[PDB]
RNA sequence: UGAUGGAGGUAGAGCACUGUUUGGACUAGGGGCCCAUCUCGGGUUACCGAAUUCAGAUAAACUCCGAAUGCCAUUCAUUUA
RNA sequence: GCGGUCGCCUCCUAAAAGGUAACGGAGGCGCCCAAAGGUUCCCUCAGAAUGGUUGGAAAUCAUUCGAAGAGUGUAAAGGCAGAAGGGAGCUUGACUGCGAGACCUACAAGUCGAGCAGGGACGAAAGUCGGGCUUAGUGAUCCGGUGGUUCCGCAUGGAAGG
RNA sequence: GUGGUGGCGAUAGCGAGAAGGAUACACCUGUUCCCAUGCCGAACACAGAAGUUAAGCUUCUUAGCGCCGAUUGUAGUGAAGGGUUUCCCUUUGUGAGAGUAGGACGUCGCCACG
RNA sequence: UUCGGAUUGCAGGCUGCAACUCGCCUGCAUGAAGCCGGAAUCGCUAGUAAUCGCGGAUCAGCACGCCGCGGUGAAUACGUUC
RNA sequence: CGCGGGGUGGAGCAGUCAGGUAGCUCGUCGGGCUCAUAACCCGAAGGUCGUAGGUUCAAAUCCUGCCCCCGCAA
């Protein structure tokens, strides 16, 4: 339920961030504005 | 049963008054302020006191009935 | 029944900021009153306890009746004071009010006529 | 604004003559009313609550806070956080208005409105009234008052005293 | 007697070392039994010593019992090897240091009550003597 | 006083027809009223059994 | 599918016998070990005596006896080993089963013996009369099969009834007075949202709902889903739910088993069997209306 | 070793919190008895008694307090190594 | 021998630094939170008395009393009302590379960390932010799997495979 | 003299009582605007200056509450010993807590105005 | 339901020394159960059943009963397996 | 004090694993059939599953305790 989750930059493909979240309360694919050093930028890393 | 026990954790002061110390250093590990910081004192996540520059050690009452630390340079 | 003081809640959220806010030679504070009628600034070293300038609504110099204009006035004066003293950095003591109204109209004077919050 | 406008010429002069202020400040003054529903039967289902927040908007013309349980009781299967009714807090020309409209309307309006306690002090100056019943004047809507279930009414004064607010009600027109 | 909850079933037996904190001067009563040496003192010591005074007393008067017990103490089934644990309490037990007035009398006369205090100190293993208050 | 969520609350005339009482406050212009303090009164057995048969 | 359904019953039959055996021998082997233990107390009360008589004690070689009582003891523990790798072997049992329940229907008749009837309905669009003209009835404990052709009328039927008809009529058809509907149609795509408002928006007890849903089939762990992201079948006993917990007293079933399993259509069968209440019914799994009903109408142009 | 400055809550003491606990004043409340019974309102065994308060106690896992020692440190002193 | 225990956290024991054993006393953990984080702004609790309708012993309303007698996701201890407690906005710093120096330490590990750089959040700004209130929520190497790589590629180019 | 703003372990506080508003601080009149109230211009914010300082706020009295706090004496205890050794005693040194005597209804500054 | 009329409140009427226990009738108001009745079971073959009312005996007053009276007026009986 | 197995209408039992809203048989009560009783037929009553709480939309069931019964020990 709880689960361990490799976020990932949706230009690079490059996952650069280990999370966790719930399922039920977090059940849509989360995404956040993270920082990309292959890009040395902030982008929208969404969770796969 | 009763048969346990976690490892104690070695708390309490690190440097004494009138202590020249370096920068960074420990000072007083604690679980909960049980001494408050002061000059050129941090605090770290578990509330563990270090002296961000170098100077002795100065331990103070912050008033009527709690504690400080600080660190005066020379 | 009862109403809370006014000044007193002043003086609590004060403290809350002094706790995180602390005049220095280097960077002195600006100190926030007012009251209903007018307003009072005053410029402060912490570690001596001791001021470096002052403005306020209740000196003959002002123009303007509205509260916000003398405000802006006194922002003016006390800038005009504090560059006469040597200083041009200062940390901004709101005194417990927002940052929204005459404090506004006043820090915004004071940083256009040239100190450095 | 009658009822302010009493309260500034007749009520203060034949109150100040008898208490003997020297200074006009010490003058009673309404400072709220405050309404007050509570449902209970909410927990089973809130659209009477709902309906109740419909009831006190459609009398004060103002729209309510539902009030919230601190605690969890297993005797009447609630939980903290769950919305036991609803309350207002009316303060000046509105509130003013309202109690005229109390006194002027709807104490009459009651089947057997032969008066009120006396007695209904806290013992610092502020009133405290219950409507046990509800459709008291006519925007009550009594097509849809599925059930009446009551108010709770305090008025809160400035007044230092039971004395002091029984007689400033007594000028402003609560027939006890 | 016995207390009715505790927080901690088993206890340390503790130390007797010293004089009395309180307890220490007659204060209900006129005549009171003042222990000249420390020892624990247990709930049927307490009673047996209770119903001795009351019995010569003749239900007159009154008493007055100062030390309750209120700490426990544990023993192993004869045959049973140290260690596994430790015992289950048996009973229930007041530390009674020297110093301490453990009864105090009142409303009857003056040998009546040396008699019924007399009577409780053979009941009692204590070392005792007979205190008067002012 | 917000928007959009609070009732329309307009000046409005209570009127009593039995004594002609007018006032003026507001509410959600002029509208009926049966009684009020204006016409309001606070602002058996042994004579019925002697009606019945007369004693 | 008939040999899949063959092999899945000798699967299932092998899961439950092995799963009794293992049962059995458990316990039997749990039984065996207290009672061996017992034995090696009984044997480590020899080392002591009794402080009550004389002479008891003054025992020698106890060493000997505590060894005996340890091997009786270690044979109580081979025991209990044993039942715990046949713990093992039960745990990998009883996987690919469906555990089967029945289901309940808030039927609540009332005097009404006549609930519809329908008199020379010919019924279409732009009078193109879509099926000759019929009579018919539903009086209560007495179901009603309804059939025909695709298009050919039947949920054009439901709608001149429940009055949306956007079509032509002649001809009569009349309910009773305050008679309440259940009713499960053809175009459920309406249904939207969380099933905690789904239960709101239809007066119902959400208790009930999800009760019926988990005796219809569903897992639990899809009631925090929403309607949009459940299955077709799902939706579909979303659907039946409803009807089931509506208390009423008439049931009209514009195909409730098409997208539902066999032990759906196997739970629904018995169930209608068994209650027998008033009810329209419109299928066209022709077996099921056999073993139901035998008041059947086809309707036709 | 001395001087100085610190951390630290132990023995002791105390009840200012947490628990245990004695006697007394008062008492919500709980018991019967009777009158009144729609079982409704009382009046008493100096009936059992929350809670408050007075006085007295108690503690390893209580502290408003708090040592002696011991510990850390002093481009401090003395003596040794 | 059975029972119980074996890893980790908290208290006492533990003798006012730290450490300290027992088959000594008591309890917990093998997670949770996408806000229960961050920032900015604002607020202060529990209970008692009084009064009031259903509504009672006790829901909710109002005043006073109220120094914490509450709460702090979760055990106990310590601590916190200048809030770490509570509420509302904006977000995602629950960032990347690091890291002087200290604590603990047999080793392996563990802990704290100012400060620098990049690129940001909040805020007017100061300035805070490298998860939560602090301390448990975890386990080597070998071996395999997934993604990326400017690395290698048995004479060369590739490929296999590392 | 008032107001603002800081430091010192409340010896500063809490309660009660008296007086005052010259400027001042305050209440106070409102919602016109910036802005705001899970409802309310009560709070926040804004504008004003009819009125009162009644309250808050200042100054004074009060030792009722709370705070501080000796001296003496004791317990405890380091070192050195003794005894009849789960404890007790002696020499020396240190030395509480409690209970008091007593203090204490503030001290130190900076700035603006009168 | 304008069904059904119970029950209940109020006013009256009669009888009779007296209508509370404990009468009959009327008016007003309320307007319950009950939508043809399980297992089972009863009467009846013709002016019968079914239904409709009328009178009388007792009776100061009071019967949905009893006795009698007449009005309207069916269906069925294959047949003795049971 | 501990270890196992039990507490489901009056009796005996499932359902407990796998939460889905209390049932099988007998018995009791009432009415029918019968000359009467039994059998038979038609009806009903009797339990929130020992108990106080948690988890859950929902608990007899899962978790935590508390109180009784049968074995051992004791
Ligand atoms: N709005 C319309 N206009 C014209 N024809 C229509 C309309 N709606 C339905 N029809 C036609 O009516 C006929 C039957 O329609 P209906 O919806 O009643 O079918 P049905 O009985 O449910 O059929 P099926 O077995 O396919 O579900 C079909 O020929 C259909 O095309
Ligand atoms: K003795
Ligand atoms: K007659
Ligand atoms: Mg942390
Ligand atoms: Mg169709
Ligand atoms: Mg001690
Ligand atoms: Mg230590
Ligand atoms: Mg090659
Ligand atoms: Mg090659
Ligand atoms: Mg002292
Ligand atoms: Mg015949
Ligand atoms: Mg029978």
């Amino acid at each position: 339920m709880r689960v361990n989750i490799t976020l990932e930059c949706t230009s690079c493909k490059e996952r650069n961030y280990l999370t966790n979240k719930n399922k039920r309360n977090n059940p849509d694919r989360l995404e956040k504005q993270k920082y990309c050093p292959r890009e040395r930028k902030v982008t929208l890393h969404r969770e796969t | 049963s009763n048969g346990r026990d976690s490892e104690s954790k070695r708390l309490g002061a690190k440097s004494a008054d009138g202590q020249t110390v370096t920068g960074g250093s420990i000072l007083y590990r604690q679980r909960g302020t049980k001494i408050y910081p002061g000059v050129n004192v941090g605090i770290g996540g578990d509330d563990t006191l270090f002296a961000k520059v170098d100077g002795v050690v100065r331990f103070e009452r912050k008033g009527r009935d709690k504690k400080q630390v600080s660190v005066y340079p020379v | 029944i009862t109403k809370p003081d006014k000044n007193k809640t002043r003086q609590k959220r004060h403290r809350r900021v002094r706790n995180k806010i602390s005049g220095t030679a280097e960077c002195p504070r600006l100190n926030i009153f007012r009251s209903n009628k007018n307003i009072y600034a005053q410029v402060i070293d912490d570690v001596a306890g001791v001021t470096l300038a002052s403005a306020s609504a209740l000196d003959k110099e002002i123009s303007g009746g509205t509260k916000t204009e003398t405000a802006a006035a006194v922002g003016k004066l006390v800038a005009e004071r504090a560059a006469e003293k040597g200083i041009k950095k200062v940390v901004f003591d709101r005194g417990g009010y927002l940052y929204h109204g005459r404090v506004q109209a006043l820090a915004e004077a004071a940083r256009e006529n040239g100190l450095e919050f | 604004n009658r009822l302010k406008e009493k309260y500034i010429k007749e009520v203060t002069p034949s109150l100040v003559e008898k208490f003997n202020y020297s200074s006009v400040m010490q003058t009673p003054k309404v400072d709220k009313i405050v309404i007050n529903m509570g449902v209970g039967d909410a927990v089973s289902n809130a659209k009477n609550l709902d309906k109740a927040v419909e009831e006190l908007a459609l009398i004060t013309g103002q729209k309510p806070l539902i009030t919230k349980a601190k605690k969890s009781i297993a005797g009447f299967r609630l939980r903290e956080g769950m919305p036991i009714g609803a309350k207002v807090t009316l303060r000046g020309e509105r509130m003013y208005e309202f109690l005229d409209k109390l006194v002027t309307v709807s104490l009459p309006r009651v089947r057997d409105f032969h008066g009120v306690s006396k007695k209904a002090f806290d013992g610092r100056g502020n009133y405290t009234l219950g409507i046990k019943e509800q459709l008291i004047f006519p925007e009550v809507d009594y097509d849809l008052v599925d059930k009446v279930r009551g108010m709770d009414i305090v008025i809160v004064t400035t007044a230092n005293t039971d004395e002091e607010s029984r007689e400033l009600l007594a000028q402003l027109g609560m027939p006890f | 007697l016995v207390p009715k909850r505790v927080k901690h079933r088993r206890e340390f037996r503790g130390k007797m070392r010293g004089e009395a904190k309180g307890g220490k001067e007659v204060a209900f009563g006129e005549w009171g039994l003042q222990a000249t040496e420390s020892h624990w003192i247990t709930n049927r010591q307490i009673e047996a010593a209770r119903i001795a005074m009351t019995r010569y007393m003749k239900r007159g008067g009154k008493v007055w019992i100062k030390i309750f017990p209120h700490k426990s103490y544990t023993s192993k089934a004869i045959g049973v090897r140290m260690g596994k644990g430790k015992g289950a309490p048996e009973g229930w037990v007041s530390p009674v240091k020297r110093g301490k007035i453990m009864f105090e009398i009142a409303g009857v006369p003056e040998e009546v009550a040396r008699e019924a205090l007399r009577l409780a100190s053979h009941k009692l293993p204590v070392k005792t003597k007979i205190v008067k208050r002012e | 006083m917000k928007q959009d969520i609070h009732p329309n609350y307009q000046p409005v005339v209570f009127m009593d027809s039995t004594t002609g009482f007018k006032f003026l406050s507001g509410s959600t212009p002029l509208l009926r009223v049966e009684v009020t303090s204006d016409s309001h009164p606070f602002y058996g057995r042994v004579d019925r059994f002697n009606k019945k048969y007369g004693l | 599918f008939s040999i899949y359904e063959e092999q899945k019953k000798l699967r299932d039959a092998f899961e439950l016998a092995e799963n009794e055996k293992i049962k059995k021998e458990v316990n039997r082997l749990k039984e065996t070990a207290r009672k061996k233990a017992e034995w090696s107390m009984n044997r480590e009360g020899d080392k002591y005596g009794n402080a009550k008589e004389k002479g008891s004690g003054a025992i020698f070689d106890t060493g000997a006896i505590g060894a005996r009582a340890a091997r009786v003891m270690k044979r109580s523990k081979h025991i209990q080993q044993r039942a715990e790798t046949q713990l093992a072997e039960k745990e990998k049992l009883l996987k690919d089963l469906e555990y089967i329940d029945s289901l309940s229907m808030d039927y609540q008749p009332t005097h009404h013996k006549t609930l519809l009837t329908v008199e020379e309905l010919r019924l279409g669009y732009e009078k193109n009369w879509l099926f000759a003209p019929i009579s018919f009835s539903i009086n209560a404990g007495e179901i009603v099969g309804i059939t025909g052709k695709n298009g050919s009328g039947k949920s054009s039927l439901i709608q001149y009834l429940l009055d949306n008809f956007s079509g032509d009529s002649e001809g009569e058809a009349t309910l009773a007075h305050q008679l309440t509907i259940s009713y499960v149609r053809q175009d459920y795509e309406d249904n939207q949202g969380t099933l905690s408002e789904f239960a709101e928006k239809n007066q119902l007890d959400y208790t009930q709902f999800l009760n019926n849903l988990r005796k219809l089939g569903m897992e639990r762990a899809v009631f925090t889903n929403r309607i949009e992201q459940m299955s077709m079948g799902q939706r579909k006993k979303v659907e039946v739910a409803k009807s089931l917990s509506q208390s009423a007293e008439l049931y009209i079933w514009d195909q409730p088993l098409n997208y539902l399993d066999v032990f759906n259509h196997q739970q629904l069968e018995a169930l209608i069997l068994s209650v027998k209440p008033a009810m329209l019914v419109i299928e066209h799994d022709a077996h099921f209306m056999k073993k139901i009903t035998d008041k059947k109408i086809v309707l036709k142009s």
